[PDB]
């Protein structure tokens, strides 16, 4: 029982950390990608208008 | 020796239990802290990117306003994840 | 029942060992993968 | 011995992951902060020159 509880007690949070980490990276990447694209759009506009 | 078999049956499981509990606490306590640190780190990353997005947006807005290029790109607004850090709902105060 | 205490002293430690090894592998294998994922994620963040 | 090996086997990498995570966040933050400051500097220059 103790080994089972220990297994679940470590196993369950380890899975949650992996999911949080993966989700968090994806979110940061998306934001950075969106910002990069936005910055690229302004560049293009500046070149086209000047 | 050899008198000790009956207490060995008592003692061995107890040590295993103590060692298992300690191992559980030693691994378990930092895993919770790591999770929190990871979350905090990502939260902070998201905030910094948001600040960066606002800064970059401000500079563009000013450049556009100054150059007469009347069409600020709608996409800078979208980069700001307006997602509210899911505020882990404060665990309801277990009223003891 | 009979002398079943004598193999119990053989069997109990073996199960504990098997269960401990499995627990070790089940926790140990993903911990290595998490580390790698975390590193990769940061590496990618830095690149972006 | 098995419990000791298991403890070290999980304990040692968990510590390394924490250190990597902490170091990695600090690095990303520093970069973003440096970029933000740089963008702010260009803004200031544009306002001052126009």
């Amino acid at each position: 029982f103790i080994l089972l509880v220990l297994g679940l007690g470590i196993g369950i949070p380890m899975y949650r950390v992996r999911k949080l980490q993966d989700a968090s990276f994806v979110n940061v990447f998306k934001k950075v990608d969106t910002l990069t694209t936005a910055v690229g759009s302004v560049y293009k506009k500046i070149i086209t208008q000047t | 020796w050899a008198d000790y078999v009956l207490p060995l049956i008592v003692t061995v499981p107890i040590v295993v239990i103590i060692l298992s509990v300690t191992l559980g606490l030693t691994i378990g306590i930092p895993m919770h802290r790591n999770k929190k640190a990871l979350q905090a780190g990502f939260d902070l990353s998201n905030k910094k990117v948001d600040v960066l997005t606002k800064a970059v947006g401000s500079v563009f807005k000013e450049i556009i306003n100054r150059t007469g290029i009347s069409n600020a790109p709608k996409k800078l607004k979208q980069a700001t994840p307006t997602k509210p850090t899911p505020k882990t709902p404060p665990k309801p105060p277990v009223k003891q």
